[PDB]
């Protein structure tokens, strides 16, 4: 269960991924959310480890 | 590197389908050739050098 | 912002005597007056980048 | 404010009494890699084996049957030329896509080699992978 | 879908991930090594891939399909025409859906609007 | 790593960075007893693969096998 | 960044002993029942449902196939081939699926 | 034996109609003049778009419709 | 004058018809091969017909030759003959290369028995057949490389790893790094 | 139980195609030699595989056959630049240790791939879907929180970038949708009723002419005399069209400190 | 270079030859570009149908057995 | 790992299946060349589209493209 | 759409017409580092 | 002047800049810009090199 | 990425010698 709550910081690449600049100019004005700080995680089932 | 010993350079075609189209029996046929005229090269040169 | 000012091509100087074709050319080369145009960046001799085509045969390592 | 325009959307003093409860979370300065070196035994001399998908060879299944003869088919004058250029264009934006639901490596249909005579019968198939692939 | 004959090499390699295939113009060289005669006209051989296609459509007019066929020319030529069209249909896919990841896009490195500089 | 999609530059693993290195066990008796290298022939499939050959002895029996 | 960097989301307690660093506790770690009190308590369950819980199966096991597809109306064309007409919000109370 | 049923549904009729539907509409398709201009398939534009306006409605905001089994590529 | 033929021109008028062949009739530039002509050419002759690659009867004929076993069977026949091999994984496929590769080992016990009276005649002999084993071992040195065989490819390969996931990425997938230059997460 | 063939067996009828891609007399002569004593021939290899042997690739000689890498200009220096062209030679050289290293994937190609989300997270999502197609949306919290709180964050992540994806696809599409359904000018007020009943072969080379003047014998008969006639008739009609030229614009790229528009090229230098 | 085969076919490169001059050959180019955008539009409209009929679902409770090949060392 | 299951029963299940589709797919054909151009093109389309014909062309109706059976 | 909800803006058909012209850039495979020796 | 005018791809790290999520709670929902794609690049003067 | 990868927003043309590289 440690090891499934073991995450590396920083995610991954965000210059890999679609642009907000890109979508406005493509007809769509994208809605900016919150952080869902609500949220705690937990390891699923022994069966799923 | 196939003629290093033990060669940690994995990323130098250690690793990749390395496919030739010259004469088969390299080291009996095409390697020679290549040493015959290096010794055509030095002779060549030390003649006309001396 | 550090990368791109460091890509500003420092000033190197034309004098060489490395190079053997410097050596020979260079004794044949008519040193002309530089006039001062207001600047500060005024490239009167060879550039400090490898890619700048009298400095090519610099290494840059 | 004192003659400059700072733009800035209007302020929410709501957002001030916001309820976070603060998560445990703790960084391990020193902790596991993604791969690790094991000592086993080795060979002095080994061979290498390599299955190319040359795709220029009929003597294995690498060979590429449904492509090959539709493209000759296209070369001849039809009814149906423009068509089977169209067929040809999907069935190359299906190999394109070499998704754990479409790949020859877990055998799935129309992508693994045992399955390639079937594009010869049902060409008409590669809209219902690409969608799959989408849907998955 | 390349509309033209030639295309700008660096507008199809990626700004933000390194760059290790290019998309080569037709290797015209590969077209003096058949030996048999063959006619071929200049006009046909810079648009992308189509070269290779008639080679190995002049190869498998010459020879047949089998034990003949299977020379060092012809099948070079047959592996150049799937591996080129299989790159282009990639590569017009990225470029379709993509247009960020390529050098000379405008949303590669987005420029921001005025407004945004506070000034 | 590099296949994996992470480019290296440089090669070793001295690392001149602010990153740990491990230098290699000592051949000397203090370091050989208290560590050993990680035998690879010592990670094996979990034996829980074995309880899906349950299913085989039950179809036998119901196809009358 | 250093290389061996990782973020637990769960407390662990390394231990303080020289050449050798390891996660040697985990705070309030409950031990459950043993392999065997598991077993013994498993077996009660699949004895039960050996002896009582097979009659009626094969219906239930025909509604539970169609719910693992993925679109609805293939849903509803399975219950109506195959499980004789049952009603998609009839066989998701059996199944337990229904709130 | 279980999965026999679903070549049943009637969305493999219609899939297996769109497909025929492409490939008389493409057989029809022609090239009607040599002027190196657009307009050298102007009568196969307005079959095409037949075929379009046939599966989606052009005045709408979205005429493509996502959907996860839909198409992309 | 201008002929006619089954292929016919694009224009709706026949102003704009005669206006097409008159600009390319002012484009046509004769080359005849006889002498006292005001249009002679010995070398840089033009040919007057278009040539038109097409495919050969022996093309279609040896693509309809691929499929010479497939048009006697029905598709259920086809599939049942090619597609649904039963499964039996009980056989030694690598005995192929067994052979092949330990063939080099059993040519040497009798090649060293060579009854060559010269010792430096069976230094040329070995040398010659080390560069028949060379070619595919490729390194001559021990714990250096492995040998490269090229091989055919089948449904059976890699038949009982297929279960790995990390096997498959390994081997067929070259990830492309980016300015985060991070293993995916 | 004998085992299965591959169709390619029914090719060749055989399992010994001595097939080598070096046309030389020793090579070639040697294969048929081989290829007719393989039925009792102990060195005999295969190169057609089977359900219980496997088999070889092609060979070149002594050596194995593999076609020559598509050309691909991406390489690494040692020494010195070798300003590497992958066209300027037909088979690739040898990389040597001081002078290249070539770019990885000698057989490669360029695809689109997925990781496969985590089993558990997959297990969550699936249980969403089916609390929300039965009982709706606003009675499945429980469940959409499970999707938050036992899937990685990095699954998170694909699938909060997945939806931008394919919004982004979507707004593409629909965008060639709207330049594919444009009415163009010289379309407008047609509709199917104006088309005329011809199908693709109508537009080849038997029933529409080439722009060429060489694609038929139309123009055989030409003289040079009917030539000069033409030629004073194109020149009539350009005594009306001469009247018109368009004005001399501006070089927008006259700046050379200046990021130049990517304009079209000239025909011709 | 996408919708290679469509486009060479719009050519006419299967049955005739592209003009030898610039000018009217990179206009042939460009006159394609308005069918290849309507070519691309219809391969768009392909209705669906059940994923589960030539794949079983690779996320069914069914496959987490997670076996392995039982293989024979020769 | 992925099930070795799944693989095995997979790739037989996807090509029996395929078989039982073909014998389908040749009833559908079937069944739709015997139908009116008006009724081939406004079943399973848009309740948008207004059918207007098309001029009468000459379109073979060819089961598979290659002689196979 | 087909039982399937996809919640996008609202979408502007007009931004399919917006004017881009190309700009040159050049990428020079092998350039200059920041330091040098 | 092509110094000035030499840039490196991807910048700097985004994950170091201001979060969206963050502004949105602090009370400040930013606006979503297009892509400036009109704007040409130029070197200054040669005083200023 | 190639640490030596630079984007230059002005045509430029290289030299075709041997041993050299330089615009
Ligand atoms: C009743 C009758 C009963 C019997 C009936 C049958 C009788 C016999 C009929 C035989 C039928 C044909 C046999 C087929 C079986 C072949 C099996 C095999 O192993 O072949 C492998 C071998 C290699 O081919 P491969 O591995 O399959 O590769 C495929 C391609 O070649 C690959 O293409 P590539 O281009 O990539 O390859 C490059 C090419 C390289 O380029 C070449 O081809 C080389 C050619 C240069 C040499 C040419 C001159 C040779 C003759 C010089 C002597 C002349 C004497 C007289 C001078 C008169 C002057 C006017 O090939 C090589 O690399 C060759 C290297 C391997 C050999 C090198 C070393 C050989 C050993 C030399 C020392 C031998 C000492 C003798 C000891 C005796 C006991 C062993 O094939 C051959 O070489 C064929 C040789 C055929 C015989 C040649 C004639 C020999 C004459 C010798 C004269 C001295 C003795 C006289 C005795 C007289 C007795 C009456
Ligand atoms: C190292 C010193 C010692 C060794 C010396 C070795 C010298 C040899 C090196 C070569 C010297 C460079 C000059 C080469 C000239 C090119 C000739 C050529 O390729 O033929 C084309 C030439 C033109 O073809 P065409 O059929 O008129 O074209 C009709 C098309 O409608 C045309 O319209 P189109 O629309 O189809 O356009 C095609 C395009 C095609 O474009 C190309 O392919 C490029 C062609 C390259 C030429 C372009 C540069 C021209 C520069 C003009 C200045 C050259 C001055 C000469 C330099 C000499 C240096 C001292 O344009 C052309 O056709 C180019 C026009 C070529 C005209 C060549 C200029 C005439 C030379 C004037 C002097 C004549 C001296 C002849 C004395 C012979 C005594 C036996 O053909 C002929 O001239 C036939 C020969 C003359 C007929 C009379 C029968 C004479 C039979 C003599 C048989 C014995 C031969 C010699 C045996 C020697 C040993 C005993
Ligand atoms: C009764 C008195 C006699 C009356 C009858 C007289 C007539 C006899 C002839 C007819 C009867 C023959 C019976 C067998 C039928 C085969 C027919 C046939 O055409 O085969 C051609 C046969 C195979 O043709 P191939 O396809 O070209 O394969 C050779 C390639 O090099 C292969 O290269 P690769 O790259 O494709 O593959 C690599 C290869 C590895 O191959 C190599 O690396 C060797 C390459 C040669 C050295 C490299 C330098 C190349 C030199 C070039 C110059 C050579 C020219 C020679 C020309 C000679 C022409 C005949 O590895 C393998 O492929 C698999 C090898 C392992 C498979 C199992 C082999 C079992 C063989 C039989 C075992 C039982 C025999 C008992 C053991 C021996 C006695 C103690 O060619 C040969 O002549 C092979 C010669 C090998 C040495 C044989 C020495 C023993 C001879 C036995 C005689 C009887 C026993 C002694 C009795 C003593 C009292 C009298
Ligand atoms: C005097 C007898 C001495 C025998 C040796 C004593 C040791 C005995 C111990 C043996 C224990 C047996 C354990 C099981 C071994 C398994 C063997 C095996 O795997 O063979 C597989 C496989 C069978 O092929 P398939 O049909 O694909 O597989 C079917 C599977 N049911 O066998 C082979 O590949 C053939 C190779 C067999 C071994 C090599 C034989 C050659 C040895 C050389 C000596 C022969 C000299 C004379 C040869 C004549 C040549 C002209």
């Amino acid at each position: 269960r440690m090891r499934y709550l073991t995450e590396d910081p920083a995610g991954d690449d965000p210059l890999q991924k679609t642009k907000d600049e890109h979508l406005v100019d493509l007809g769509f004005i994208p809605k900016v959310f919150g952080a869902n700080v609500e949220v705690r995680k937990r390891a699923p089932h022994d069966k799923y480890l | 590197n196939s003629a290093l010993i033990g060669s940690e350079n994995q990323s130098d075609s250690m690793n990749e389908l390395n496919t030739n189209f010259s004469m088969t029996y390299y080291i009996l046929t095409v390697l020679p050739g290549k040493f015959i005229y290096w010794i055509y090269e030095i002779l060549h040169t030390f003649f006309v050098v001396c | 912002a550090t990368r791109w000012y460091g890509r500003q091509p420092g000033h190197l100087l034309r004098a060489d005597t490395y190079w053997i074709p410097n050596l020979v050319s260079q004794r044949f080369a008519k040193h002309q007056p530089a006039h001062w145009d207001g600047t500060q960046n005024m490239p009167i001799f060879r550039l400090a980048d490898p890619k700048h085509k009298d400095s090519y045969m610099v290494q840059f390592r | 404010y004192e003659d400059f325009v700072f733009t800035t959307p209007y302020f929410q003093p709501e957002s001030t009494f916001k309820s976070v409860p603060k998560l445990f979370s703790d960084i391990l300065l020193g902790g596991v890699e993604w791969v690790y070196t094991t000592s086993e035994s080795v060979l002095a001399y080994d061979y290498k084996l390599w299955y190319l998908w040359s795709g220029v060879s009929n003597l294995d299944e690498s060979f590429d049957m449904f492509f090959n003869q539709y493209w000759a088919l296209s070369l001849s004058t039809s009814v149906f030329q423009l068509f089977y250029a169209v067929i040809l264009d999907r069935y190359l934006s299906v190999l394109f896509q070499n998704t754990p639901y479409t790949n020859d490596w877990f055998r799935m249909m129309l992508h693994s080699k045992e399955t390639a005579l079937i594009w010869l019968y049902h060409p008409e198939l590669s809209w219902h992978i690409n969608g799959l692939n989408q849907f998955f | 879908t390349i509309f033209a004959e030639t295309w700008e090499a660096s507008e199809y390699q990626y700004r933000n991930k390194a760059n290790l295939k290019t998309l080569p113009v037709n290797h015209l060289g590969k077209l003096a090594e058949l030996k048999f005669d063959f006619v071929e006209y200049k006009a046909h051989q810079l648009i992308a891939c189509h070269l290779y296609e008639r080679m190995t459509i002049h190869c498998m007019n010459q020879y047949g399909l089998f034990k003949d066929f299977y020379r060092p020319e012809c099948l070079d030529a047959q592996y150049y025409f799937k591996t080129c069209v299989e790159l282009n249909a990639a590569y017009g896919i990225q470029k379709k859906f993509f247009p960020e990841h390529f050098v000379g896009s405008p949303y590669a490195r987005p420029v921001p609007q005025f407004q945004q500089l506070g000034l | 790593t590099l296949r994996a999609g992470k480019n290296i530059e440089g090669s070793g693993q001295v690392h001149f960075g602010y990153h740990d290195q491990k230098w290699g066990m000592p051949a000397i008796p203090m370091f050989q007893l208290m560590y050993y290298e990680l035998p690879g022939n010592s990670i094996v499939v979990n034996p829980c693969r074995n309880q899906n050959y349950r299913l085989y002895f039950e179809m036998r029996k119901k196809l009358g096998i | 960044m250093q290389n061996t960097t990782n973020i637990v989301h769960v407390p662990v307690h390394m231990g303080h002993t020289h050449y050798f660093d390891y996660i040697d506790s985990f705070p309030k770690l409950k031990e459950g029942p043993t392999l065997e009190e598991n077993h013994i308590t498993n077996q009660k369950i699949l004895r039960e449902q050996l002896i009582s819980g097979q009659q009626g199966l094969e219906q239930n096991l025909c509604l539970r196939n169609c719910f693992k597809l993925s679109q609805k109306r293939y849903i509803e064309f399975c219950l109506d081939r195959k499980c004789g007409g049952a009603d998609f919000q009839r066989a998701a109370t059996i199944l337990g699926y229904t709130k | 034996k279980q999965n026999e049923y679903l070549l049943e549904h009637e969305d493999v009729k219609r899939y297996v109609w769109w497909y025929e539907d492409l490939k008389e509409t493409l057989a029809r398709v022609h090239r009607q003049a040599n002027n190196h201009k657009a307009c050298d398939f102007k009568d196969s534009e307005i079959i095409l778009q037949d075929f379009i306006r046939r599966y989606t409605n052009p005045k709408d905001n979205l005429p493509i419709k996502f959907h996860p089994q839909g198409q992309t590529f | 004058p201008v002929k006619e033929g089954q292929a016919k021109l694009w224009f709706s008028t026949k102003e704009e018809a005669d206006a097409y062949d008159d600009k390319m009739i002012s484009n046509i530039e004769l080359k005849s091969q006889d002498y006292e002509d005001e249009n002679f050419s010995p070398v840089f002759n033009r040919k007057t017909q278009e040539y038109f690659l097409e495919p050969s009867e022996k093309f279609k004929s040896d693509f309809a030759e691929l499929l010479r076993p497939l048009r006697s069977l029905s598709f259920n026949q086809v599939v049942d003959r090619y597609v649904l091999i039963p499964p039996n994984h009980t056989f030694y496929r690598n005995w192929t290369y067994e052979k092949f590769l330990g063939g080099f080992g059993l040519s040497y016990l009798i090649l060293r028995e060579l009854p060559l009276r010269n010792f430096y005649a069976r230094v040329f002999v070995m040398y010659a057949f080390a560069a028949k084993v060379l070619d595919h071992l490729g390194n001559p040195f021990p714990f250096s490389g492995h040998g490269q065989i090229v091989a055919a490819a089948d449904r059976w390969n890699h038949w009982d790893v297929r279960c790995y996931d990390n096997v498959m990425k390994a081997l067929k997938y070259i990830r492309i790094p980016t300015v985060q230059n991070n293993i995916p997460e | 139980k004998a085992p299965g063939q591959i169709y390619a067996y029914d090719i060749h009828n055989t399992h010994y195609p001595y097939v080598n891609i070096k046309q030389d007399s020793q090579t070639q002569l040697l294969a048929s030699f081989r290829r007719s004593i393989a039925s009792i021939n102990p060195f005999s290899y295969r190169q057609v595989p089977s359900q219980d042997r496997a088999a070889f690739g092609l060979r070149w000689g002594n050596a194995w056959y593999a076609p020559n890498p598509y050309p691909n200009g991406i390489h690494f220096d040692r020494v010195f630049p070798t300003h590497y062209d992958p066209l300027a030679e037909t088979n690739r050289t040898k990389a040597n240790l001081q002078l290249i290293k070539y770019a990885p994937g000698n057989y490669s190609t360029l695809v689109v791939t997925s990781e496969k989300l985590p089993r558990p997270c997959i297990r969550t999502i699936q249980n969403y879907r089916r609390c929300q197609m039965v009982n709706g949306t606003e009675k499945c919290n429980s469940e959409a929180q499970d999707i938050l709180a036992i899937c990685p964050n990095w699954a998170l992540d694909h699938m909060k970038e997945k939806v931008r994806f394919y919004t982004k696809a979507l707004a593409i599409n629909n965008q060639t949708y709207i330049r594919a359904m444009q009415v163009e000018e010289y379309n407008q007020g047609r509709t199917v009723a104006d088309v005329a009943p011809k199908t693709w072969i109508h537009g080849t080379r038997q029933h529409l002419r080439p722009d060429t003047m060489w694609a038929d014998d139309r123009y055989t008969n030409i003289t040079q005399t009917e030539i000069n006639e033409a030629i004073k008739r194109v020149e009539a009609r350009k005594a009306r069209e001469h009247e018109k030229k368009p004005v001399e614009q501006a070089n927008v790229n006259a700046n050379t400190g200046e990021q130049p528009v990517r304009v079209e090229k000239s025909l011709y230098p | 270079m996408d919708n290679y085969f469509t486009a060479i076919t719009l050519l006419g490169l299967r049955d005739q030859n592209l003009p030898p001059f610039k000018d009217a050959r990179l206009q042939r180019y460009k006159s394609i570009k308005k069918m290849i955008d309507l070519i691309e539009t219809t391969t768009k409209l392909a209705p669906p149908m059940p994923v589960e009929l030539f794949m079983l679902n690779p996320t069914d409770p069914e496959w987490d057995d997670d076996m392995t090949y039982p293989t024979i060392t020769h | 790992r992925t099930s070795a299951h799944y693989i095995e029963i997979n790739a037989i299940y996807g090509a029996e299946m395929m078989k039982r589709y073909h014998k389908v797919w040749e009833n559908i054909i079937e069944e739709r060349s015997k139908a009116t151009d008006q009724e081939k093109k406004t079943r399973y389309a848009h309740p948008s589209y207004q059918y207007s014909p098309l001029p009468v062309v000459s379109i073979p109706n060819v089961l598979n493209p290659l002689n196979l059976q």
